[PDB]
């Protein structure tokens, strides 16, 4: 259990966010939009949600998990819409 | 069709935007609307009587009374701001002196100078309450009839005084008959009949304008020196603090009486004729006034001097009016 | 230290004393007096039941007035009187034009006690209420003086009483008779006791009540505070009952109060009836012109009287028949005869204010109802000429009010007519010719409008002269308050 | 000319209604009905309208004069419906 | 007679002294006086611009509550509450729960000037500043207890400031900060210079005139009596800022300044903004919140700080541009989170709002708009629990209000983080994490909501959790202000 | 759903509906409500440190400082009620007496003893207006805070009263030195250095246990009765009367603050220890009292008599406390 401030694309504001350590950029993406999708904003199925660490705008790989992406407890991520 | 007014249509066109005085003080009377029948009944009654010969056909005469203006400007609104400020100033005198124990200080023979010239005024301030609130209903202007109102609240406020203190000091000396004796007093002490004989002729001068000279010119000034001013003096000189302030305080109410009255005189003085008919009044009410002087304060002490200052600053009233 | 006001109280008129340099009927004549041979001293058992001494009365004045002057400059900018109902409206600029100038006229009323009254403490009591109706007349000038540029209607606030318009003149007939041209004790038995206590204190308390209802915080807050004024000095007549009553005369007390008490009905009748059964609001009407009679003024007279030895005057029985008729003839008056008055009648007419008239009052329709379906006939019919009238209507010669009663299918009008000295007379009622022989003397000479217009002082001698005459003109003279809009419902 | 108050039947109020003292009750009548009939009171065609002296009921025929019906200046009559 | 105030107001403030037997940083410490080097006769030029003395005072201030009082108690019986907007309702609401016993703390906060205060004319002026805002805070508490049988929210007017709640946490996080933890000197610059007459002041003159357009006479005179008292002591700032630039000090008083209106701002973007565009009704909106920013509160701090000698803050062209974005966040974000908050927020999205808002902010329903049309679909499609939230917003770490900004097609929402010993702080603006940099310990160990959730401090860990930890429970909560009326235009 | 209240939560259930008085002043402080964090700010600020040192931690303990109520119930309503009433009656005194020319019958002994006896007190006045300031701003309950921020208010009409008589004095004798040589007697004058150490180190006992105690308790009886008893007592018998009623009406306001002050010390000695608490601080305050009465008073006429009541008097009033 970690948590992270989502900031989902398109959306109007930073949330508070729970994932797991074991997750993937894939399932916090997943658990960000939960909060944000068909709430504030609208599905995008021609898009792929994508994990970038707010402060630097690092990319992370849609594979690689919490455990590994160096994070400080409750950092701030975009999850933005990508091909 | 007419078109809507910036004011009241008998003020309109009068450059200077009306105060609330005048919005609230002016033309009010109706009953100089028809001088043959003042009154909406019968024209033989023996009211329609009495304002014909009393106010119509009064020699003092103006062509247009409704032009009066008080210059204090009282309203009833004001009234009662300017008065309720003075009673909160004498009613902290009266508290707190008493707190002080100031009537415990004064002395024996003090005490019975009180009780014999200055707790039986408690009638001749009314009896100017009655002068005043018949001048009220006999002016021919809504704007004369408001200044003698309030003045008449003027005169009840003094007798008020008057019957507070008296308690007060019967309280302090149950023996004297304070509040018991005034009435004899003033009915019979000699240095009253002055003034009893006085305000009693005077209260049944019928005419409007003469009312307001007997009334007015001539016997308030006469009853404020000798009651106001020179006990007033006296009493402070005696030890009594107290009535020396109160008499300077109700002096206040007095000046203010006199600035209508002499406004009333000026524009009077408008209209020849009048400068005389007002001076044949005080000349037949003026002796009245000096014998009332003359008894009341020859009886008190350095009583010759009382009598030449009164006299003197009474006249000096209507001496300033022309 | 202060004393108690009780400990004092008593010394403030303990001012009576025996004239010696003036006689006592020359310091108090019979004529402004009326102390009718009652002693001096039997006058001073007088004992006003509500007191209050000078500091007392300047501290909670200036209150009052800081309060209702605060409210009035806080809705100000609001303009509630640009949106309110026409009926209301009209109802203000007829309340201001009829009163306004009578308040101010009542404070000279209760001067003549303050000097007159041979009871010290009716004098005193005269003395707040001369200040009390000073405030009251200065105070109904200036809230409307601030509607002066919204139409000239509101100019009759002060101009009403200056003018010959029929109910100006039946407003001082009424006045003039009661406080302007009576004695002290007559005073203020005819004013405080049968007028203020009787209908003005209750009406006062409903009109306020109305303001409320209406949306009209302004008037409502001006009206309520007036009214507290009021007990302190309606009470005058009271006590000068009770020492008439134990003296010698009760049949004199008795009269003054038959004839104070009718007189005010009238006035009351044209005045008061017709607004709270066609100018309020359908919706807004909690009980009727004839049930406020009953509960409020009717019941409380009755109390009155039993406790002061009097009995109830011997037009009672009329009186409270009277209550199912006379104010829907005054209102039909007016309302025909609109052109005549200074504000817009409300007809009140409309198919549901039918049905609530009919509940009110059984047999409207088949009376009242008749001559307004005649009317909504012609209105609807296109003949609005046939609305206003051609002619004067037959004015009583003491209410000075049109001679109107019952019509329709229970036509019951009548003239109690009378020939005094080579001239006939007309009167709308029994009471009204009784109060006119009773004391013939005191009416004989005036003339109502019909008698002006028959003797040709009404000048050219026609509807346009005789509106002249009146002092009104097109801005000012009435028409329908709600600009024929019930009309409507009926096509 | 000739002033009298008219007390018309069923309507509501007494008015001024100035004649002439040549006219007849019936010419009388007329003159009442212009200010009532139609304006308060509906017309009755199946009926006459008789002059009533108002204070003794005295009813006067159609054909009086004015002038011959000894009436006091302001007199009120009442206008009624007859057969 | 009495002697002119020019002739003897001096007096009344030439009180300093040499102190000698205490020292004179004994009797003013540093950290309670904040006279920063300036000597004891440098503070003494001093002058306030505005004077007034103890009898004035009395005298003006007891006219004020008596008119005011007088209105409330006038208006009562009507209950305007009963049948005014929801949206305004929430207005009042909102704004007793958030501001009265912050007034009250206020006049601690003046209490802080008059005690160490080195310039005499500040410690005056300070202690009629003591006595206003002891007048405001039990005025805003009298008002709205007339209404505590009405709605348990109105129990919040007192209740608020003592939980825990997220807005009562920003606004103590505010006014804590800028008058109850500052040294005199500040507190008069901070409070009365850069909050009460750079925002309170004016916000008080369109409220009322708010009150007053929705027909809620009571509070349209409530609040525009309180902010007369406003200019007496909103003064005491200026003077201050005057004598720190003259001496050494501008640059330490353009820090405070800055600091000062950059938080007020944000308090002012959540509890006025959201009002303006969406709680007022649509006809009654007479200008944006933007416009009134710009007329009123923005032009005036240039005049000001050019006047005082005295730069633009830094982040001025910033502030320019969040004028079209900030309020609208800090709106979308209490709407959303509605049960979190005492008042029930009105949303103001329907196509006639909408259309106002694009006119007067262009690119909103392109941007916010958008949120809102997810929002309103899933209401049209029964699906309200998807407007409802299952998380909390992130919160910042300095204003203590959630991290919001423009979404949609320009969607540019940021966090400024900041890792300061061991821990990550969340900024809402470049602003908000700066006042925390230029002075770390005054903020350092404060946690938020956010901070507190994650640190186990509310228990249970779930949003029934939260909501009991700050005071919520139904019968409080908020939700939509009309009901979702304005739903049925889209079906 | 949670249902309506009939008045405050804070307050349901008290049987007696609350008053307005209880409506307005009654919990309303929120540093109380964590102690350990009084503002909403990091908790080592220096603001958080004082008021756990000098409120919390103060010895003068209770449970329930909110359930403290001002005997006199003011608000800030009736505050400028009662006060409005009672400047008008002081004004009117200043505006009435001046017209009588009171300040030119005071004789040049008498003139002299006002510039070194009364006039200095403005700056006194003000330190009192400090002390009763900084006792709002430090106390645990609203209520409590409420009677000082009002008696704070009376401190500043005490000072305006002698600004303006101040002026007044000067106008009439120019060459005295009034308004111009005050600090210079205040600071150097022997007769003033007992009070001016008194309040001088008062002015920093910032534990708001003890600054109520120093304050209230020990110099503001002390200061009132050789400044407001003794001087006014002389005064009256030097002829003054107006400072003999001045000091009279401001001594009903020094009356109020030790009936909130008797009311505080009542519901103190509820708790065990207290007593005691307030003893020490007075045993270790009234010597500095003795030493300004003692240093004020015997510079006066007939001095060590004065000396004797005003310590008779002023320890009276803390005697009464318990
Ligand atoms: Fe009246
Ligand atoms: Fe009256
Ligand atoms: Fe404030
Ligand atoms: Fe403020």
């Amino acid at each position: 259990t970690f948590p992270i401030m989502s900031n989902f694309e398109r959306d109007f504001v930073i949330q508070l966010v729970p994932v797991d350590t074991e997750d993937t950029m894939d399932q916090v993406a997943e658990k960000c939009a939960y909060h944000s999708i068909n709430r504030r904003v609208h599905p995008q199925p021609e898009k792929i949600l994508r994990v970038r660490r707010h402060e630097d705008g690092t990319l992370f790989p849609r594979g690689m998990i919490v455990s590994d992406a160096g994070l400080r407890p409750t950092e701030t991520l975009d999850i933005i819409f990508m091909d | 069709a007419l078109k809507p007014l910036k004011t009241w249509s008998h003020l309109a066109g009068n450059r200077r935007r009306p105060s609330e005085y005048e919005v609230v003080s002016t033309n009010l009377h109706y009953f100089t609307d028809n001088p043959e029948r003042p009154w909406e009944l019968d024209s033989n009654l023996p009211m329609q009587t009495w304002y014909k010969k009393y106010c119509f056909d009064s020699p003092l005469k103006h062509d247009d009374w409704n032009a009066f203006r008080d210059p204090d400007q009282l309203v009833y609104r004001t009234y009662n701001l300017l008065q309720d400020g003075q009673e909160s100033y004498v009613q902290g005198l009266f508290d707190q002196l008493n707190d002080r124990g100031h009537d415990q200080m004064l002395t024996r023979e003090w005490v019975e100078t009180l009780a014999r010239f200055y707790t039986p005024a408690r009638y001749l301030f009314h009896a100017l309450q009655m002068g005043s609130v018949y001048i009220h209903q006999i002016a021919p202007a809504s704007t004369i009839t408001n200044c003698a109102t309030y003045e008449t609240a003027d005169h009840l406020r003094w007798l008020t005084h008057t019957a507070y203190r008296t308690r007060e000091l019967a309280n302090c000396y149950p023996d004297v008959g304070f509040g018991k004796r005034e009435r004899d007093v003033w009915e019979n002490d000699p240095a009253w009949q002055g003034f009893r004989e006085l305000i009693e002729k005077a209260l049944i001068a019928w005419d409007w304008g003469e009312a307001f000279t007997a009334i007015n010119l001539v016997t308030k000034p006469a009853v404020e020196e000798a009651l106001l001013q020179q006990l007033g003096s006296l009493a402070q000189s005696e030890g009594d603090t107290l009535l020396g302030l109160l008499a300077q305080a109700q002096k206040r109410d007095a000046e203010r009486h006199r600035r209508w009255s002499s406004a009333l005189v000026k524009m009077a003085l408008e209209k020849e004729g009048n400068r005389e008919v007002l001076q044949k009044w005080v000349a037949k009410w003026e002796p009245l006034a000096d014998k009332a002087i003359e008894a009341y304060c020859s009886a008190l002490p350095d009583g010759e001097n009382a009598i030449v200052e009164a006299k003197s600053a009474s006249r000096y009233v209507r001496q300033m009016m022309g | 230290s202060m004393l108690k006001r009780e400990d004092w109280y008593d010394l403030t008129r303990t001012t009576n004393w025996t004239p010696k340099y003036v006689t006592e009927n020359e310091l108090f004549p019979e004529e402004m007096s009326g102390a009718r041979g009652i002693s001096m001293e039997a006058w001073e058992k007088y004992d006003e039941p509500y007191k209050i001494t000078y500091p007392e009365y300047v501290s909670i004045q200036r209150e009052k007035d800081s309060g209702a002057y605060s409210i009035k400059a806080a809705l100000e900018r609001d303009g509630f009187v640009d949106r309110a109902d026409p009926g209301w409206v009209s109802t203000m600029q007829l309340h201001f034009g009829a009163i306004a100038l009578e308040e101010y006229a009542a404070s000279t009323a209760e001067a003549r006690m303050a000097r007159f009254a041979k009871a010290p403490g009716n004098r005193n009591m005269a003395t707040f209420g001369m200040m009390d109706e000073n405030r009251h007349g200065q105070i109904q000038l200036y809230f409307p003086y601030a509607n002066v540029k919204r139409s000239r209607k509101w100019d009759w606030a002060h101009k009403a009483i200056h003018t010959n318009e029929w109910a100006a003149i039946a407003a001082r007939s009424f006045f003039d008779d009661m406080m302007m041209t009576r004695d002290s004790v007559a005073v203020s038995i005819m004013l405080t006791f049968a007028f203020e206590t009787g209908f003005g204190n209750m009406q006062f308390l409903g009109l306020a009540a109305d303001a409320a209802e209406a949306g009209d915080h302004t008037f409502a807050s001006l009206i309520s505070s007036i009214q507290t004024d009021e007990s302190r000095h309606a009470q005058q007549g009271g006590p000068s009952l009770k020492i008439l009553v134990e003296n010698g005369k009760k049949d004199e007390a008795q009269q003054m109060v038959d004839v104070a008490i009718w007189r005010s009905w009238k006035l009351f009748s044209v005045l008061t009836g017709p607004i709270m059964d066609y100018y309020t609001p359908l919706e807004s009407r909690n009980q009727s012109f004839k049930e406020f009679m009953l509960e409020w003024i009717v019941a409380q007279f009755e109390r009155q009287l039993l406790d002061l030895g009097l009995d109830k005057p011997w037009y009672w029985d009329q009186f409270m028949q009277d209550l199912d008729e006379t104010h829907h003839g005054m209102h039909l008056g007016v309302w025909y005869w609109r052109p005549t008055v200074w504000w817009d009648p409300a007809a009140g007419v409309s198919p549901e204010e039918r049905e609530w008239l009919e509940e009110k009052y059984p047999g409207w329709n088949d009376t009242w109802g008749q001559c307004w379906d005649v009317i909504t006939d012609n209105l609807v019919n296109g003949k609005p000429e046939l609305t206003v009238p051609e002619t004067l209507p037959t004015i009583c010669n003491m209410c000075n009010l049109p001679i109107a009663h019952t019509p329709g299918n229970k036509w019951n009008v009548k003239d109690y007519q009378l020939e005094y000295e080579g001239r006939l007379y007309h009167f709308g009622s029994e009471a009204d010719r009784w109060c006119f022989q009773i004391d013939p003397e005191r009416y004989e000479n005036h003339t109502n409008l019909v008698d002006r217009f028959l003797k040709g002082e009404i000048q050219p001698a026609d509807l346009a002269g005789a509106l002249m005459y009146m002092s009104l003109e097109p801005g000012v003279m009435g028409d329908d308050a709600h600009d024929y809009e019930w009309v409507k419902a009926y096509q």
